[PDB]
């Protein structure tokens, strides 16, 4: 029974860490969207400029 | 995406395995356990707790009480023989 209990003890603290970490990561991707629109604008501009 | 909430929820592992049943048994049994049991019989006192102690304890089962018990009945009828004769 002690063996069963021990696995769960270590989990209880560390899982709270991942829970936070995952949501923290999701925030970073929001900011990545801002980059994506920047990437697009440049590409379009370069293409027209190439045509010119 | 955002992790689910199961890993941080525990509340039925305590019925979830078999040693839980044994646990609730042996918390009662062992917690209120005595280091040693009470007795291997000891009463028959009248200068006969000694008779039981020497012969009818766990220490030995030997033919000595048998002889003694036989002899009591022999002593009854042997005396009575001379009451009949």
């Amino acid at each position: 029974r002690i063996d069963s209990v021990s696995q769960l003890q270590n989990v209880a603290e560390t899982t709270k860490v991942l829970f936070d970490v995952s949501k923290e990561t999701v925030e970073l991707e929001s900011e990545a969207f801002e980059l994506k629109q920047k990437v697009e604008l440049a590409h379009e501009a370069k293409a027209v400029l190439d045509s010119w | 995406v955002s992790t689910l909430i199961p890993p941080k929820v525990v509340s039925s592992k305590n019925i979830g395995s078999a040693p839980n049943a044994k646990r609730i048994a042996n918390v009662v049994h062992f917690y209120k356990s005595l280091p040693q049991g009470p007795a291997p019989a000891i009463k028959a006192n009248t200068r006969l707790a000694r008779y039981k102690a020497k012969y009818f304890d766990g220490d030995n089962a030997s033919g000595k009480p048998l002889w003694h018990f036989a002899l009591g009945i022999i002593a009854f009828g042997y005396s009575m023989e001379y009451y009949f004769h």
